[PDB]
């Protein structure tokens, strides 16, 4: 949930620009260099950090990664509300989760 | 030696009377008396100066004119064998390194490091006291 | 290989020569190797100063010791 | 005398207006509102000692229940949340720990291990930051921890994180910053490299050691 | 027992092989041990493993706690887990048998890599020893791989970790293969259900025997071609000058057993390794902040954290980042076994070989494997950036960077300074080979001049100056309380005198003891 | 050669520096006690006097015992040397296990070093006397071993003596601070 403060700093990766349901982005947990969880998540420099080899990822722009070995964005997954105010899901990922392979990502 | 206990002791008269005179007069006219810090410092440097004055005077007493002491001399009469001076050795860097190990370790308050620091420091000045008393190999 | 024992006294009893070119030819590389890491997720150009100014000691060193012993300064 | 924070608004004014302003407005230059903030804020800040600051944790300046009073007047000009009492006024303790240490570890290994530790030791996060030692901080300092939301560290509301999840979470972390070692000396808390280091810097040294002893030297 | 050894020499007369082992000599160096303390590490760490597969269940199936560790009741966790908190919890004596096993595998690959050393840096690998040098490659390599499957058994959240980001996805990641190789080792997707019994197969039957057996001819082709020896006294290229087996060598090496065994107990007691309570079982989708392999995997998480992210994309393809650390850890395995062909191939020097080098007569040698040895240590501290960066205060980045550059830097700087320090060495040799050894005794000769009274090692001129040694490859005395120069302690026990006659004579049949050792091994 | 002993002479200016290491400590020790009024021992502390004079005898008995070994040392025999060196740190040993029995039992029910400002002087003042009285300990044991292992000679005589006044250096300045704490208050 990003503070309505700033909300002005996102930049919308190019075909997923209705991916986010207001203040909430909900990108993966898996990360795309060799799949640990990146869970370290600081609140106000809206950065994500691997764990495992120490990756940064810019929660504020498409989860692009601007340190590391890390050099695959993180994959967003389209979110809305249904008709009783549960957060639910719009739809599938476009594109594979976690590590990359020899067909594609 | 005559006039190494002659300076000690200029030293240690110069010290004394300062460290009465400086005690007196801010045990009057001071703010809250006697200021006891500077009062502590020079009464111990006056006992510094005089531990090595008395001891410089008790050798010189216990001792015969020196080369070095006298004048009147010449290069032979000190022709002689001198000490032992200790050639190349390799341990100070060794105990330099082990200090500064234990110095870290209490900056970054870390135990575990101190400890190995003291370890280490052990074991280096030990190498150093050592180094010319090992005897030969006993296979 | 062959060095004088001059330089090296102990120069029969095993290796002590290394040429030349492979000392220079790996300076070379190693500079041309700190300076492609500029490719990358950097944002930021502090680390991008301590590439270049290590590259450049490197290059001033070869280009030093190439230069002394072309004119026989060494060697 | 609850009607009585004219101390606290007598403390601030002398040891925070440089930075926070006058009326908590947050003067641009360093300092954040504390408007929305409450009197849970001000303790986990003030208590442990990172508040007024030249931020790493470091001794406190207030007590004698002048806590309470910049908690008290910080709380008049918002409405965030509030520590917990106990039925004598003062700030509670032991009965915040969960009859359950199963599901608090869990929550533990999910929510809070990830930056500090399988156990609460320290972690590094990027550029300068670093998550501390959960080994001093008592009970109510570590609700507040988790209520508040302290600089990088995540908010956990009362909505996500129900008061007896954070109490099983409160006794998880009291339990495991106290219990033994019933293996030996624990070498740090961390993993193999405490390990390797003892390894190479005692066993081998002893096998070299006795190596050089029992063997002749050439 | 005379019949039972006479009836045992009519039914097998072995009588002359038993004289042929018996009589074998053995040189005595500190230094020819260092095997010795892998070897017994090895036997420590069967026996430990033999007592501990009687409590272990290999499964993948999930089941709910339900045991004595209290904070850990109603988890769900695998069969694996549980055994193993089974085998810490609830056998008398399990606890101290795992932590054994574990301070007995380290001290495996600490003794395996300094043993390494030893050989490579003193020139034993040369002409009749290459295969030798292999065998011993082929035994590092299966060393690490051996101990990796081996503490990745008991799956908790460490070990998931490791396992997931080393084995998965580094696998799935090569060029073409990949996924085929995935699908093969783990039979599906990662977290499957037949990766930990084939992991226990492999840990327990398949590597154990091979190394076994490569441990088996590694000893028997160091029995059948002799040991190397040191330049001395009496050393030549065709001659072993030691100690024999029959009454000395055997027991040193028992007692040396004895020993390791003992420190292998100690810290197996006092220290703790591994506690997988404090962890939990392994979930994808919880991790913590340590991470970190046991530190013979060290390089290779290093070299995993420091390589920048270099991946090309071309037509409907990728190539990933690890391949790099792929490539570069073939490149090293390869580059360990191949080296003594290379270095005789550059050098070009082709004859068999018996006594060793000192590592300061071979300069550019010496300097290669400094070098080697840093770029090790570099990558090995590449591996604990967030210890390092949390107990002292560093930034992470600062650490990352550190590494990326020291990883191009340090390797040459170490050379430099290692081949001038060889060659310093060697003029410090040669200056008392021509001059004595300094006494240290200062003088003052009646015109006003400072000599320093040295002692010479041979015969002396006309004039009083020694004529100059010639160097024989052996090691020179520095100081002069080495040779005998101040000795002779009083002979009483430590408070209480002895008698004059017994001083003396012990003093004196010592001494008649000393010069007969050394002029029979000169005359030889 | 060398009529006075050199080692001597380092000794001695040494021990005056470390002397007025021990003068800076006292410095902080007086104030905090001027400004503190009345009781200024504060309430829960209170020194017991019935274990601080057996260790300062016991202390003064271990600087005759190395004078002893002094005498035994100038005439050349190691073993005279070696058992009133054995007896002086056996003392030494005893005085520091004292103390520390002291630091428990007082540490026990009161004052600490964060806790008070007379407890943080009394600790910081004896436990550096404490730090130098182990450093002496080692010394000790590092010549009685290297008298072990070679013969007598004038150099192992020098190094005892130059020991034996650095044990009596700190025995005296021990006496200064028994009399400034536990009487004098
Ligand atoms: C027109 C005429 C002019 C008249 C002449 C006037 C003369 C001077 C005027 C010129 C004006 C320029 C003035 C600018 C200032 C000069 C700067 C300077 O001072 O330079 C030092 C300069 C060096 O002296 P020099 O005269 O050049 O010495 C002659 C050479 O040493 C002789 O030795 P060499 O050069 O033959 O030896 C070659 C050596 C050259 O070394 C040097 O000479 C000096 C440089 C070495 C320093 C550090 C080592 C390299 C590390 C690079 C990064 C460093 C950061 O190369 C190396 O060995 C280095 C290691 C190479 C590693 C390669 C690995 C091989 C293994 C292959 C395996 C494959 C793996 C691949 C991956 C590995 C990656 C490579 O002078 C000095 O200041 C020091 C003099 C002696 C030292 C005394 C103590 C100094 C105290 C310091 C304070
Ligand atoms: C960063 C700043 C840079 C720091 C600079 C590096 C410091 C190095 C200082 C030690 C240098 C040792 C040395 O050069 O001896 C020459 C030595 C032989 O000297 P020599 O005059 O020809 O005498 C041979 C004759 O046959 C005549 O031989 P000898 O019978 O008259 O006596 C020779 C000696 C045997 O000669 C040796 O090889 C001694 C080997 C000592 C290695 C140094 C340990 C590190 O005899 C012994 O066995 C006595 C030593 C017994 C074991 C050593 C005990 C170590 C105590 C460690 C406590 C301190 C903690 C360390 C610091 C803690 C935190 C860092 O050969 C070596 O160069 C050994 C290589 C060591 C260099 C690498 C070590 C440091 C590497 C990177 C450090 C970062
Ligand atoms: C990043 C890497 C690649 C480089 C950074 C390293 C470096 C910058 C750090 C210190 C730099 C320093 C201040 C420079 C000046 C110092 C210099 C003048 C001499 C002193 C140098 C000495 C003190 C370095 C100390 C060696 C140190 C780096 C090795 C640490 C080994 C490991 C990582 C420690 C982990 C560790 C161990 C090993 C325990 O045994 C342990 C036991 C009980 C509790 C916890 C621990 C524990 O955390
Ligand atoms: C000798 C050389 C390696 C052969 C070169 C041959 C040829 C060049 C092969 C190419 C290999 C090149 C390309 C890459 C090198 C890296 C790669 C090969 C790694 C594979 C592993 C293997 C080769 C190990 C290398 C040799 C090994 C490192 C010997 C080091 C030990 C010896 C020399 C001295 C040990 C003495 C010891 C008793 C005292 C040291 C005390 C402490 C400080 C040791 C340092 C230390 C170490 C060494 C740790 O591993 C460590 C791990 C985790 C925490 C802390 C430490 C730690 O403090
Ligand atoms: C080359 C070796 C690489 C390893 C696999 C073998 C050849 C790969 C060959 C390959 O590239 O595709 C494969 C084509 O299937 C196959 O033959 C199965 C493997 C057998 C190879 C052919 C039979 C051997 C005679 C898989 O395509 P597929 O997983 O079915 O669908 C994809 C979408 O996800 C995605 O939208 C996108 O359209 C593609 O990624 C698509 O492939
Ligand atoms: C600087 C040295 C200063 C004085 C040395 C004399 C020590 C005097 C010993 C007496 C201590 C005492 O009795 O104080 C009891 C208190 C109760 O505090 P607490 O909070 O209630 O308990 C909760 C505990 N965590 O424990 C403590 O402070 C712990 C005392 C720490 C031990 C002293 C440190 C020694 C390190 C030596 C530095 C070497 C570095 C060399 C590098 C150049
Ligand atoms: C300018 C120096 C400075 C002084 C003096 C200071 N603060 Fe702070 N304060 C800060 C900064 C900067 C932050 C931002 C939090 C952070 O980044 O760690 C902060 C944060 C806070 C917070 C938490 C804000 C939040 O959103 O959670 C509180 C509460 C607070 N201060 C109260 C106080 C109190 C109480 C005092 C003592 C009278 C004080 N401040 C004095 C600089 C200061
Ligand atoms: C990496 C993100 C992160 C997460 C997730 C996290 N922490 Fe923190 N924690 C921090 C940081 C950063 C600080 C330091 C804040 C400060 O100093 O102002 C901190 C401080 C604390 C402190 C204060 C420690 C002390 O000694 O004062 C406690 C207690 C704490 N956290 C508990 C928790 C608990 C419980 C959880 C799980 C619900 C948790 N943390 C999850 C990063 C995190
Ligand atoms: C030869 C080299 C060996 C190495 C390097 C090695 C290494 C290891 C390590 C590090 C562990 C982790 C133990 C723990 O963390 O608790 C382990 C587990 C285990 N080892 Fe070994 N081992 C070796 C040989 C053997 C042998 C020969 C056996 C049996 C005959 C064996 C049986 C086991 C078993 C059953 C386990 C799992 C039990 C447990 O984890 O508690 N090992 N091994
Ligand atoms: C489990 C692994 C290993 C074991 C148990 C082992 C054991 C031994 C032993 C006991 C010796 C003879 C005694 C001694 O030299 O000290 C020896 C010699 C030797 N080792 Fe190893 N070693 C191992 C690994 C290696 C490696 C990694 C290399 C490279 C290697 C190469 C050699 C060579 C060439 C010799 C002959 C040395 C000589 O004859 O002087 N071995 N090994
Ligand atoms: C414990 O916590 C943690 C936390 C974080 N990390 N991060 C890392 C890197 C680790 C970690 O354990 N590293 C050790 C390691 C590294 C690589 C392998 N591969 C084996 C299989 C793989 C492979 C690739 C290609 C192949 O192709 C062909 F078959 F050879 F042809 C075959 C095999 C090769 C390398 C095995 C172990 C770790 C541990
Ligand atoms: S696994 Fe997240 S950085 Fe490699």
């Amino acid at each position: 949930r990003i503070k309505p403060s700033d909300l002005g700093r996102v930049v919308k990766r190019k075909g997923q620009e209705s991916f986010n349901f207001g203040e909430f982005f909900a990108f993966t947990k898996v990360c795309s260099h060799l799949g640990c969880p990146s869970s370290l998540y600081e609140q106000q420099s809206y950065r994500i950090l691997c764990p495992c080899h120490q990756s940064q990822f810019d929660a504020l722009h498409f989860a692009k990664p601007i340190f590391g070995p890390a050099a695959r964005a993180l994959a967003q997954l389209p979110i809305t509300i249904d008709t009783d105010g549960y957060l639910v899901a719009n739809g599938d990922f476009v594109e594979p989760v976690g590590p990359a392979f020899w067909e594609r990502t | 030696m005559h006039i190494e206990a002659r300076l000690f002791e200029i030293l240690t008269a110069f010290f004394a009377l300062a460290a009465v005179v400086y005690a007196v007069l801010t045990a009057m006219f001071a703010t809250g008396g006697v200021e006891w810090a500077g009062t502590t410092a020079l009464v111990l440097t006056t006992g510094l100066t005089l531990i090595t004055g008395t001891f410089f005077r008790f050798v010189a007493r216990r001792l015969d004119t020196r080369p070095e002491d006298y004048e009147d001399a010449e290069i032979s009469d000190g022709a002689g064998e001198l000490g032992f001076f200790a050639p190349h050795s390799w341990w100070p860097i060794l105990i330099s390194l082990s200090f500064s190990t234990a110095a870290v370790g209490a900056a970054l308050w870390l135990p575990w490091l101190i400890a190995a620091g003291v370890a280490f420091v052990i074991t280096s000045v030990c190498g150093l006291v050592f180094e010319y008393y090992w005897g030969p190999e006993k296979h | 290989t062959g060095v004088d024992v001059e330089d090296v006294p102990s120069a029969e009893w095993g290796w002590s020569h290394m040429p030349i070119g492979v000392m220079h030819i790996g300076g070379l590389l190693s500079a041309a190797f700190l300076l492609v890491m500029m490719r990358g997720n950097h944002v930021g150009h502090v680390e991008d100063w301590f590439l270049i100014g290590f590259a450049a000691v490197i290059v001033a060193l070869v280009g030093r010791n190439w230069w002394l012993r072309r004119r026989g300064w060494i060697r | 005398s609850s009607a009585l924070l004219r101390t606290g608004k007598q403390l601030f004014d002398t040891s925070c207006v440089s930075c926070h302003g006058a009326n908590l407005q947050g003067v641009p230059d360093h300092g954040p509102s504390l408007i929305g903030v409450g009197e849970a804020a001000v303790y986990f800040q003030v208590s442990t000692g990172r508040m007024p600051a030249m931020a790493p944790r470091k001794d406190p300046i207030f007590d004698e229940a002048q806590i309470d009073a910049i908690g008290a007047y910080v709380q008049a000009n918002g409405g965030g949340p509030t520590v917990v009492r106990n039925p004598d006024g003062s700030i509670a303790t032991q009965s915040l720990r969960g009859n359950d240490l199963g599901r608090g570890g869990d929550l533990f290994r999910l929510n809070c291990a990830s930056c500090h530790n399988f156990t609460g030791k320290g972690g590094a996060l990027s550029s300068g930051k670093y998550a501390p030692d959960l080994a001093p901080a008592n009970e109510q300092q570590i609700l507040t921890a988790m209520l508040t939301g302290p600089q990088n560290m995540p908010k956990f509301s009362n909505r996500q994180l129900s008061f007896e999840a954070k109490k099983d979470i409160i006794a998880y972390v009291k339990v495991a910053t106290e219990a033994r070692q019933p293996g030996g000396y624990l070498l740090g808390g961390f993993g193999p490299a405490p390990e390797g280091m003892a390894m190479w810097i005692i066993g081998m040294v002893a096998a070299i050691g006795l190596a050089l002893w029992i063997g002749a030297r050439s | 027992l005379a019949r039972q050894a006479e009836d045992i020499d009519t039914r097998y007369h072995p009588s002359a092989a038993l004289r042929r082992q018996l009589n074998k000599v053995f040189p005595t160096h500190w230094s020819f041990l260092l095997g010795e303390i892998a070897l017994y590490s090895f036997v420590v760490l069967l026996i430990t493993g033999v007592y501990l597969t009687l409590f272990f269940d290999p499964s993948m199936v999930d089941v709910t706690y339900n045991g004595v560790y209290q904070p850990l009741r109603g988890v769900e966790m695998s069969r694996a887990y549980q055994s193993a908190l089974d085998i810490s919890f609830e056998v008398r004596g399990g606890l101290f048998v795992r932590q054994i096993h574990h301070w007995a595998a380290l001290m495996f690959a600490a003794a395996i890599m300094v043993h390494l050393a030893r050989i490579f840096f003193t020139g034993a690998f040369r002409r009749p020893r290459e295969t030798n040098w292999v065998i011993g490659s082929l035994l590092l390599i299966l060393a690490m791989f051996e101990g990796y499957f081996g503490y990745s058994l008991p799956d908790d959240l460490l070990s998931g970790l490791g396992l997931r980001a080393a084995l998965s996805s580094i696998t799935l990641g090569m060029p073409v293969i990949g996924t085929w190789l995935h699908w093969a080792l783990f039979g599906g997707d990662f977290p499957g259900t037949i990766l930990i019994p084939r992991l226990y197969a492999l840990h327990i039957l398949l590597l154990p025997g091979i190394i076994l057996a490569l441990i088996g001819l590694h000893l028997a082709l160091v029995w059948f071609q002799k040991h190397t020896q040191f330049p001395g006294p009496g050393r030549t290229e065709h001659n072993v000058v030691g100690v024999r087996v029959m009454p000395v060598f055997a027991f040193k090496s028992g007692a040396f057993f004895a020993a390791i065994v003992g420190v292998l107990g100690l810290m197996g007691g006092l220290l703790q390794i591994n506690p997988i309570w404090n962890l939990g079982p392994y979930k994808p989708s919880q991790v913590s902040a340590g991470s970190q392999p046991d530190f013979y995997m060290m390089w290779t998480e290093g070299l995993a954290r420091i390589w920048p992210p270099w991946e090309f994309y071309f037509w409907h393809h990728t190539i990933p980042a690890p391949v790099w650390v792929a490539v570069i850890m073939g490149l090293v395995f390869v580059l360990l076994p191949a080296y003594p062909f290379l270095e005789k191939r550059f050098t070009g020097d082709y004859a068999h070989h018996n006594l060793l080098q000192r590592p300061r007569d071979v300069p550019v040698r010496t300097a290669i494997g400094a070098m080697a040895i840093a770029f090790y240590m570099v990558l090995t501290l590449a591996a604990m950036n967030d210890i390092i960066a949390l107990k002292f205060h560093i930034s992470l980045n600062a650490t990352t960077w550190i590494g990326r550059i020291g990883m191009v830097i340090l390797p040459p700087f170490v050379y430099f300074i290692t081949y001038r320090w060889c060659i310093g060495l060697q003029r410090s040799d040669r200056s008392v080979l021509e001059h004595g050894v300094e006494t240290g005794i200062i003088k003052r000769l009646p015109h006003g001049a400072y000599i320093e009274l040295h002692q010479p090692l041979g015969p002396v001129d006309e004039h009083g100056h020694p004529i100059p040694l010639q160097y024989q490859g052996a090691p020179l005395p520095k100081r002069m309380n080495k040779l005998g120069s101040a000795g002779s302690p009083g002979s009483g026990s430590f408070l209480f005198a002895d008698s004059a006659a017994e001083d003396a004579a012990l003093r004196e049949a010592g001494h008649a003891a000393e010069q007969r050792a050394l002029a029979a091994l000169r005359e030889h | 050669l060398n009529r006075p002993n050199m080692v001597s002479v380092g000794t001695i200016v040494w021990l005056s520096s470390e002397l007025m290491f021990f003068a800076g400590l006292f410095a902080m020790y007086f104030t905090a006690r001027a400004q503190a009024g009345g009781a200024w021992p504060p309430e829960p502390t209170e020194l017991n006097l019935a274990l601080a004079v057996p260790v300062t005898l016991v202390l003064i008995a271990s600087s005759f015992t190395c004078q002893m070994g002094v005498f035994a040392a100038e005439r050349g025999d190691v073993f005279g040397l070696r058992r009133w060196y054995v007896i002086t740190f056996l003392m030494g040993l005893f005085f520091v296990l004292g103390q520390g029995y002291e630091y428990i039992h007082l540490v026990e029910h009161g004052t600490t070093i964060p806790g008070s400002a007379y407890g943080s002087v009394f600790y910081l003042a004896t436990g550096f006397h404490g730090l130098h009285v182990i450093g002496g300990l080692v010394a000790f044991v590092l010549l009685l071993a290297r008298t072990k292992m070679s013969k007598f000679t004038p150099a192992q005589a020098t190094a005892a003596i130059v020991v034996s006044y650095y044990w009596h250096f700190v025995d005296i300045v021990w006496i200064a601070l028994f009399a400034t704490i536990y009487f004098v208050r």
